[PDB]
């Protein structure tokens, strides 16, 4: 298909490779997420996340109907959202939010009405 | 559904006559000829102002202005010193007192309203079970000082006596929407 | 503006301040003519929007 | 309303409209200023039977939150699938009355 | 008595910070009596100063003399700016202001209040 | 109605009239004492009072939905007038 | 053609207010010189059109 | 009702005060589509919640 | 179906939780409780701690996108030792949902500043700082932004009045306006006007 | 028998909203020759 002559968004510019920029950023995200524990949820749901995306892009060479599948707005915008995820595992990875809870709060913390 | 404001990017060529009308706008100044047409054909239209005060703007019965506080047609006070007006006031602009009065009926001795704090809103008129507090027609009680517009029963009880047939002719007109 | 303020007069009273909508739906039913009158703006407006 | 006819075409011409189609002046056009009376009608509650208040209470029927997880008396805890808020939400389509200005 | 810090671990950390803001708020006063022309002697709006950090000197949680100098290098921001002006400026003065007496025969007179 | 105290100043419906030694008679210096003239005391007790055949008669007193809510009087002391509690008109049994 | 009607309603405007000085009157008092039907007065002497 | 009445969202391209301009003009159009529907589809009834 | 009862279905409620679910098993570290109400808006209340993970979570994560910070603001509950509730309403285009974050703080403990993962959070806590006095540590630049210059309290605490400390006029001896103890003509009046009678037994608060 | 505000039978009539600008004026040849022709003419 002909390429797109703008994204429809101020700021967010067309990109040429798209399946190729989607492949890299998932790719590189799926290495990142090895390197938590096995058990954090981040882990297991980001990956089943990522890895059904990875699977539209390989099974979708049409940017279009790419589009209809991934149901992240234009193409544009679903790599945008994919250099945030992999953004956050790193993030994730130093937070370790997988961890037990840090503290109770006290007794009537969350209780309304007083 | 969406449509765009300025997304008419359908670029095409250019031809001599295309080219030529774009350059005559440009050189010619022909949108800004259009405007001073719009602002010339309003110079030929009729002024929408009126001679204040000789004529007024139009209102409605339900307007909303100065208050007063009305009476039952022997005379006799609507005002009862339920409170229901002075409780709801937003601004609680309303100070009111009450005493039996020498007949024994249940009647103000107090009845004040700061128009400085009033928001002219109409709740306590609203709120009062014997449409005795009203906000009557009036709107042109502009004062030279802070101190005459508050206003105890007494001026309130004038202001009835004096708005009475207006007031009485817009409830009548509107009291059915209530 | 000044037309319409007269279309916020005639349901509530007040020209700006209303107080008209309330939880629960609003405070009075629109009086008779309203929406006549409220069509005869309607249908010139957008004339006065061409003009600006 | 009464511009001469000489005028209403030099206005016409110059604005570009036919602006006495459309005046921005109100004439007899608009509601009188007396009406009759209205009678409006009564809700739905205005019923002499089959009417009790506890079945349409909709302020009684308010409850506190469900708790999904509490760190404190309610614990949360193949693969379970990952979730999200809602679904996406679809895009919106062209405007068919007028899809470009 | 286990407490989060804010800023200062002790006492005697919060103490160094106090003094940086005083030297701060003394340095500043000539500018801000020539800048707003106040009808004041540069030595009168030190002791003003002084008289300010004197109104807390019995504070010994550090983390209230932390957030006491957090306060106090908001007002001196606003002075150094000018976005104070000189009604804010002489409001720390009371010059219209008539000082309640503090025996009690003074007070037994002028009224009820203790 | 409307009487005058000693010091001239008019006394209104609910009483009240500074005292001569009062200061703050200084504020209707050059301006006036705003009082109602007609009294409602006055005016109610004009009435005549309304003769019915019933032991108990209802007040809404008179305009329907525009007076005050409907009350229920009751008849049956002779010695004295049933008296609406909200416009004050009064009602007596025929016999 | 048309011209000479509205003149001629200027006339009307001009000399339908009671001599020059009832015209005058009316002009500087209110502003405005239109002749409207008389709806009525009040007892304070306003005259309503 | 705002499910019940049709109207487009005019969109910008550009992000800057002009096509803000030009959304705003185009939104008073809209809003009269929509006051127009309004008008016809007003329907009869109460005009508060019955529940005293 | 009944007119004057608000309708409802269960579909939003059913996400809502299932998402619920999915934020506590991802952020234990730092959920204290999920809940969503019979008006179908979720709530994760953290601990403040978790304020920059949580909040990043949300913006950035695939399956959240809460991109649009809606509002940020405090509730003072006097009763509570951190008296200070801070609710963030946070909007996600994508899923066209909206959640709500909750955590806490008293008078001695700063919030985390959330300026990194949302600019709008800017003014937010600028409002939140000025008229509740909760400090946020890391802001670019926090100071006052809604009070007098120099206003001295947090005017939207319960326990500071309503009428405040000190009132404004000009004195034409100093030639200025200066600032006195509040003095009023008419005191606000002070209404008591809940009922002695029970008006929600599904609240009704255990007998101790 | 109930008597509200409400619309005429059949609705109120169609109410225009599209922007609606007119084109006019002369062409770009036009207006060229007629200002080139009064030029020539002002020279001679
Ligand atoms: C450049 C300047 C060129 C001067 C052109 C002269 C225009 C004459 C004129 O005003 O006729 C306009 C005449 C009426 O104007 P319109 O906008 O079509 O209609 C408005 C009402 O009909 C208007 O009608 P009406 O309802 O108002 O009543 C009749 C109308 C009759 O009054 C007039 O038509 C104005 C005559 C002056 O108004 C009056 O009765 C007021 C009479 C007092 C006139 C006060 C105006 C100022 C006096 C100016 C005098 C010159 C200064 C001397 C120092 O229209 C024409 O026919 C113009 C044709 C071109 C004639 C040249
Ligand atoms: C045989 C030999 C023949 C040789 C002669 C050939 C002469 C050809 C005629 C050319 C006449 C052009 C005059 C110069 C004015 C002009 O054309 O400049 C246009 C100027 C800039 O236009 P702009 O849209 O900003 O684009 C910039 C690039 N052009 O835009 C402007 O200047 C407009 C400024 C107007 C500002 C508003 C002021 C009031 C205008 C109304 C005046 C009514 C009288
Ligand atoms: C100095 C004058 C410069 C030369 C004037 C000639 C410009 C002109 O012809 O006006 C054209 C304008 C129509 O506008 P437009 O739709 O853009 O024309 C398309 C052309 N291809 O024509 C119009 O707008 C219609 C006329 C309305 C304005 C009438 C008032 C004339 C203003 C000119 C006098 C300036 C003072
Ligand atoms: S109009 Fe509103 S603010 Fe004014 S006195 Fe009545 S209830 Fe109070
Ligand atoms: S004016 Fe009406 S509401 Fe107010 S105290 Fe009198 S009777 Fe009650
Ligand atoms: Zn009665």
């Amino acid at each position: 298909g002909l390429l797109k002559k703008t994204t429809g968004l101020v700021g967010l510019a067309v990109c040429d490779t798209p399946h190729e920029r989607l492949t890299i950023l998932y790719t590189k995200t799926l290495d990142i997420l090895k390197h938590f524990p096995k058990h954090a949820a981040y882990r297991k749901y980001t990956e089943q996340i990522t890895n059904e995306k990875l699977d539209m892009v390989k099974a979708e060479p049409d940017v279009k109907k790419l589009e209809a599948l991934l149901q992240g707005g234009e193409v544009e915008e679903v790599i945008l959202q994919a250099e945030k995820e992999l953004s956050l595992a790193r993030k994730m990875l130093k937070w370790k939010p997988w961890e037990p809870l840090v503290e109770e709060p006290p007794a009537n913390q969350w209780k309304w009405p007083i | 559904t969406y449509k765009y404001v300025n997304k008419k990017e359908q670029e095409s060529e250019v031809d001599m006559k295309s080219a030529t009308d774009n350059a005559a706008r440009i050189l010619m100044w022909t949108e800004l000829i259009r405007g001073l047409g719009m602002t010339l054909s309003y110079l030929f239209r009729e002024p929408a102002t009126i001679n204040y005060p000789f004529e007024k703007g139009p209102l409605s019965p339900r307007f909303r202005g100065e208050h007063a506080l009305r009476r039952y047609p022997s005379g006799e006070e609507r005002c009862i010193a339920c409170k229901l007006c002075e409780a709801i006031c937003p601004a609680q602009a309303i100070t009111i007192e009450a005493e039996p009065r020498a007949d024994g009926s249940r009647r103000t001795t107090r009845y004040d309203i700061d128009m400085t704090k009033c928001i002219y809103c109409g709740f306590c008129q609203e709120a009062c079970p014997v449409d005795a507090i009203v906000e009557g027609p009036n709107f042109e009680f502009s004062t030279e000082t802070h101190e005459e517009l508050l206003y105890n029963k007494e001026k309130l009880l004038n202001n009835g006596d004096k708005w009475e047939a207006e007031i009485a002719a817009n409830i009548q007109a509107d009291y059915l929407y209530r | 503006r000044e037309k319409m303020f007269e279309f916020y007069e005639r349901v509530s009273g007040a020209r700006m301040h209303a107080a008209y909508i309330r939880p629960g739906g609003v405070h009075q039913d629109l009086p008779l003519g309203l929406l006549d009158d409220i069509y005869e703006f309607s249908k010139n407006f957008s004339l006065r929007i061409d003009e600006v | 309303a009464s511009a001469t006819r000489v005028i209403q075409k030099l206005r016409n011409w110059a604005s570009g409209q036919d602006l006495q189609a459309k005046l921005q002046l109100r004439y007899q056009e608009i509601a009188k200023r007396t009406q009759p009376p209205p009678k409006l009608p009564v809700g739905p509650s205005h019923k002499l039977s089959n009417n009790y208040y506890c079945t349409r209470d909709g302020r009684r029927e308010v409850v506190p939150p469900s708790i999904i997880m509490s760190s404190q008396k309610a614990l949360v805890s193949t693969e379970k699938k990952a979730v999200t808020p809602a679904p996406p939400m679809k895009r919106w389509e062209l405007s068919k009355d007028q899809p470009y200005l | 008595t286990s407490v989060k810090p804010i800023f200062s671990r002790d006492l005697n950390e919060a103490k160094r910070r106090v003094r940086e803001l005083y030297r701060a708020w003394y340095r500043e006063v000539p500018n801000t009596v020539h800048l707003m022309q106040l009808d004041i002697t540069v030595k009168q709006g030190r002791d003003k100063v002084r008289e300010m950090f004197m109104k807390n000197a019995h504070v010994t949680d550090p983390r209230v003399v932390d957030l006491l100098v957090i306060k106090g290098k908001m007002e001196l921001q606003e002075t150094i700016k000018v976005w104070k002006q000189r009604t804010h400026v002489m409001r720390f003065f009371h010059e219209t202001e008539t000082p309640r007496p503090k025996d009690f025969l003074s007070k037994f007179y002028m009224g009820h209040d203790p | 109605g409307v009487q005058v105290s000693p010091s001239g100043e008019k006394i209104t419906h609910t009483g009240q009239v500074y005292d001569e030694k009062d200061y703050r008679r200084v504020r209707f210096v050059d301006r006036q004492k705003e009082v109602n003239e007609n009294f409602a005391i006055d005016l109610i007790a004009q009435q005549p009072v309304n003769e019915v055949e019933h032991r108990i008669i209802a007040c809404d007193g008179g305009g329907g939905a525009l007076g005050h809510p409907k009350v229920y009087i009751n008849l049956d002391k002779e010695t004295k007038t049933g008296t609406c509690g909200y416009c004050g008109l009064q009602f007596k049994q025929h016999h | 053609m048309e011209l000479v009607e509205v003149l001629k309603r200027g006339v009307q405007q001009v000399t339908g207010h009671g001599g020059l000085r009832g015209l005058l009157r009316v002009f500087f008092r209110a502003n405005d010189i239109r002749i409207g039907t008389l709806v009525g007065e009040d007892k304070y002497g306003n005259k309503y059109y | 009702v705002y499910d019940q009445v049709e109207f487009d969202v005019p969109i910008g391209s550009r992000g800057d005060c002009y096509d803000r301009y030009l959304c705003r003009v185009e939104e008073m159009r809209q809003s009269l589509r929509i006051i127009e529907q309004c008008l016809n589809k007003m329907p009869p009834g109460e005009i508060k919640v019955d529940d005293a | 179906k009944r007119p004057t009862v608000r309708p409802r279905s269960d579909v939003t409620h059913k996400q809502l939780s299932a998402f619920g679910e999915y934020v506590a098993e991802i952020l234990p570290k730092y959920v204290q409780q999920v809940q969503v109400s019979c008006l179908d808006e979720l709530e994760i209340c953290i601990h403040p701690d978790g304020v920059i993970p949580t909040l990043t979570f949300l913006r950035d994560h695939t399956n959240a996108q809460f991109k649009s910070l809606a509002d940020l603001t405090a509730v003072d509950v006097p009763t509570r030792q951190n008296r200070f509730e801070i609710v963030y309403n946070l909007l996600s285009l994508r899923f066209n949902s909206r959640i709500r974050v909750k955590t806490y703080a008293d008078e001695l403990t700063p919030i985390d500043s959330i300026v990194s993962v949302h600019i709008a959070a800017n003014w937010y806590e600028r409002e939140v700082w000025d008229m509740f006095g909760v400090f946020f540590f890391n802001h670019p630049d926090l100071r006052r932004i809604l009070t007098d210059y120099g206003f001295e309290g947090h005017p939207f605490r319960k326990d500071f009045p309503l009428t405040g400390y000190v009132e404004l006029r000009y004195d034409d001896e100093v030639k200025r306006v200066v600032a006195e103890p509040v003095e009023l003509a008419q005191e606000f009046r002070k209404f008591d006007l809940n009922s002695p009678w029970e008006a929600f037994p599904a609240y009704r608060q255990p007998p101790e | 028998k109930v008597k509200q505000d409400m619309p005429p039978p059949g609705g109120y009539g169609p109410i225009d909203y599209k922007r609606n600008l007119p084109r006019r004026g002369l062409s770009g040849y036009s207006m060229f020759a007629v200002g080139i022709g009064a030029l020539i003419f002002g020279y001679w």
